[PDB]
């Protein structure tokens, strides 16, 4: 079993994907795992903080050579781990792998794109029926993706999301108290904490993507204090150079899939935590392909 | 096809200016072809020209970085002698066991699985040794079962009177730790101990 | 000027004893021999009495060679039951040595003064290192925040390297030219600042000694 996932991993590091059984074999003992993941995870410092890989594989390599290879470096991923990447599959397997062999070593957090909608219109679906034939495995990584956790919380003061707040949300204990398991919704708290981004606005707004909200500072603020947080990182938003503070430094984003969509020319970044919370943003190109 | 008097002429202040480039492949070029320097460089030459780079590689921000420099002292000291290791590469090594930040520590760690081969048995079992046992109580478990980890492969290096003597109760005691993770890689180190 | 003013003259009261008590030609008293005393295992209190002692009436331009045992010893004198008498001296022969040789000085005294955790602990401090980083000389092995004879000696080598950072700032900014001042004032005023700060946390009743 150990021996075995340590196999899958390895072969899962050059880009071999996974037969059906062996997907089988993960994706219904990673629920079991994520089972007893509550909404707001706590996660312990030290831990790098890592953006959108958006299915590009060898990014993710590049990020693992970046930041450090599990289970050396603790990891915490904000969503989006598939849709118009060219090898999703591989990404969402060898990171579901990871969190199967080393619980405590990574906490991966469900993300806008973790939807069956999502992963059926923007490739997802497609790539798994090129790759495999079948659409068991789609559906399989989707009903991982409904126990994934929503939320992350480094020592009670970085509050990691892959989208941003909810107009519904005032609290962790609403976040703790949704109902998780479950297709991610067009409206609602949870499609809100998924989809939302942070705007220079004065308050709440409609989302162009026509799913979520926006939100300014005064929000940002207003949920940090209430909530004793310094800090809400966020991964939903591309960025230009890797990382971007929002909000007077409140609400950080970050990307971490360099060269998105292999077109936008981005420069990714992660975010490094230290054993006192002392932050280091490593940002790096998108890796040489040959 | 040249020679190493006018590389060192003409190249070596070039490539020592873009060893500190903000790209971190052309580092890494750099540090692959340091052995290819340090072989027809003396050890004089290289200590007053070619180490700060060497040691301040070990403490860079990017993991690859560290692993190629972790991967370049075996080469080093394999070449220039276990004096010229213990005289500069020791102490800035061991200065790394101290340092707050985590992935300093994994670093120095990594050190002391590529030098515990290369420095022999007595200055291994009488340097590298209580460092890796002092720092099994550290708080955070990615250091605690890469001291695990790093036992089981120094092990068969150091001195075998100390092993039953020392390695084994530190062993066990990071047997009974909470994670997972530091379970696993003490007893893996117990069995392959043995 | 501290270090200037000390060169004036008193009352004639050191030549005089220098001329009664040096010409006793005990030429026992050697960098080897002081070296001896302090490296004793059973550390004897009385003989370095005896050489520090003798010490204080040789003349700045003399006292050269004594300089290397006195400053790398200091790490024996914090440690819990030396003589005040000891120190004072010691302190006495540092601000006399401080006349004639104070870049070599301070230096040695910094690498003297060093936790000493680790086998180095960073001994390469050179000159060049103090002058870009004048905050190091307030690294030291943290005994001698209560004890004021080595207070003595690390406040006279801060302000030193606090204003030599001035000097080799504006040679680093003249050799590099090929707005700046502006960055370089900014520095100067958070590195006096920040040395200011670091000298009233010493003064603090840290909480060890509190309860
Ligand atoms: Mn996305
Ligand atoms: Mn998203």
């Amino acid at each position: 079993f150990t021996k075995e996932l340590d196999q899958w991993i390895e072969q899962l590091n050059e880009c071999k994907q996974l037969s059906e059984s062996q997907v089988k074999s993960l994706c219904e003992k990673a629920k079991e795992i994520l089972t007893k993941e509550s909404n707001v995870q706590e996660v312990r410092c030290p831990v790098t903080v890592c953006g959108d890989v958006h299915g590009q594989f060898h990014d993710l390599m590049e990020l693992f050579r970046i930041g450090g290879k599990s289970p050396d470096t603790n990891y915490l991923f904000m969503g989006d781990y598939v849709n118009r990447g060219y090898y999703s599959v591989e990404t969402v397997t060898l990171l579901v792998a990871l969190k199967v062999r080393y619980r405590e070593r990574i906490t991966i957090l469900r993300g806008n794109h973790e939807s069956r909608q999502i992963t059926q219109v923007y490739g997802f679906y497609d790539e798994c029926l090129r790759k495999y034939g079948n659409a068991n495995v789609w559906k399989y990584f989707t009903d991982l993706f409904d126990y994934l956790p929503l939320t992350a919380l480094v020592d009670g003061q970085i509050f990691c999301l892959h989208g941003g707040l909810s107009p519904s949300i005032d609290t962790l204990d609403h976040i703790r108290a949704l109902d998780r398991l479950q297709e991610v919704p067009h409206e609602g708290p949870m499609c809100d904490l998924l989809w939302s981004d942070p705007d220079d606005r004065g308050g709440w707004g409609i989302s162009p993507r026509g799913a979520g909200y926006t939100f300014g500072q005064d929000i940002s603020e207003t949920f940090n204090h209430a909530n004793g947080l310094t800090l809400v990182s966020r991964a939903h938003q591309l960025v230009m150079e890797g990382y971007n503070w929002c909000h007077d430094r409140n609400v950080v984003t970050i990307f971490s899939a360099p060269n998105y969509c292999y077109r936008c020319g981005n420069q990714a970044a992660i975010m490094e935590l230290d054993d006192t919370l002392k932050y280091s943003f490593l940002q790096f190109d998108p890796a040489p392909r040959r | 096809v040249i020679g190493i008097r006018q590389l060192s002429q003409s190249l070596l202040p070039a490539i020592v200016e873009l060893a500190e480039d903000a790209k971190w492949r052309v580092r890494l070029a750099i540090i692959e072809y340091m052995p290819l320097l340090a072989g027809q460089l003396g050890v004089e030459f290289f200590d007053e020209k070619l180490n700060s780079l060497c040691m301040a590689w070990l403490v860079d921000h990017v993991y690859a970085i560290r692993e190629a420099a972790t991967s370049n002292l075996k080469k080093l000291v394999e070449k220039f002698g276990k004096e010229w290791a213990h005289a500069t590469i020791i102490p800035k090594v061991l200065a790394m066991s101290g340092d707050p930040n985590y992935l300093h520590r994994m670093t120095t760690l990594f050190c002391i699985n590529v030098l515990s081969e290369v420095c022999g048995q007595d200055i291994t079992t009488k340097h590298m040794l209580p460092t890796v046992l002092r720092m099994a109580g550290d708080p955070v478990a990615n250091v605690r079962f890469n001291v695990a980890k790093s036992l089981q492969k120094i092990g068969p290096i150091l001195d075998n009177s100390t092993l039953q003597s020392e390695v084994k109760p530190i062993l066990e005691k990071l047997t009974q730790d909470q994670d997972v993770d530091v379970k696993y890689f003490a007893q893996e180190a117990l069995t392959v101990l043995s | 000027v501290d270090d200037w003013i000390c060169e004036e003259e008193i009352t004639g009261t050191d030549a005089l004893l220098r001329r009664m008590l040096l010409t006793n030609n005990a030429k026992n008293h050697s960098p080897k021999q002081l070296q001896e005393a302090f490296s004793a295992v059973p550390v004897n209190n009385t003989q370095v009495m005896q050489i520090i002692e003798h010490l204080t009436l040789l003349s700045a331009s003399e006292l050269i060679p004594y300089a290397e045992v006195l400053t790398s010893n200091m790490s024996q004198l914090l440690n819990s039951g030396v003589p005040r008498r000891i120190l004072q001296t010691v302190n006495k022969l540092w601000m006399v040595l401080n006349t004639v040789m104070p870049r070599r000085l301070w230096v040695m005294t910094v690498n003297a003064l060093q936790p000493s955790i680790k086998f180095v602990r960073q001994q390469k401090y050179t000159q060049n290192d103090l002058m870009i980083d004048p905050l190091i000389v307030l690294r030291c092995d943290q005994r001698v925040h209560r004890c004021p004879p080595l207070m003595d000696i690390t406040l006279h080598m801060l302000n030193g390297y606090l204003l030599a950072s001035k000097a080799y700032l504006s040679a680093h900014l003249k050799e590099t030219e090929q707005t700046r001042e502006e960055l370089k004032n900014a520095l100067l005023a958070a590195q006096d600042s920040a040395a200011v700060q670091i000298l009233l946390e010493i003064c603090l009743p840290t909480e060890e000694e509190k309860a």
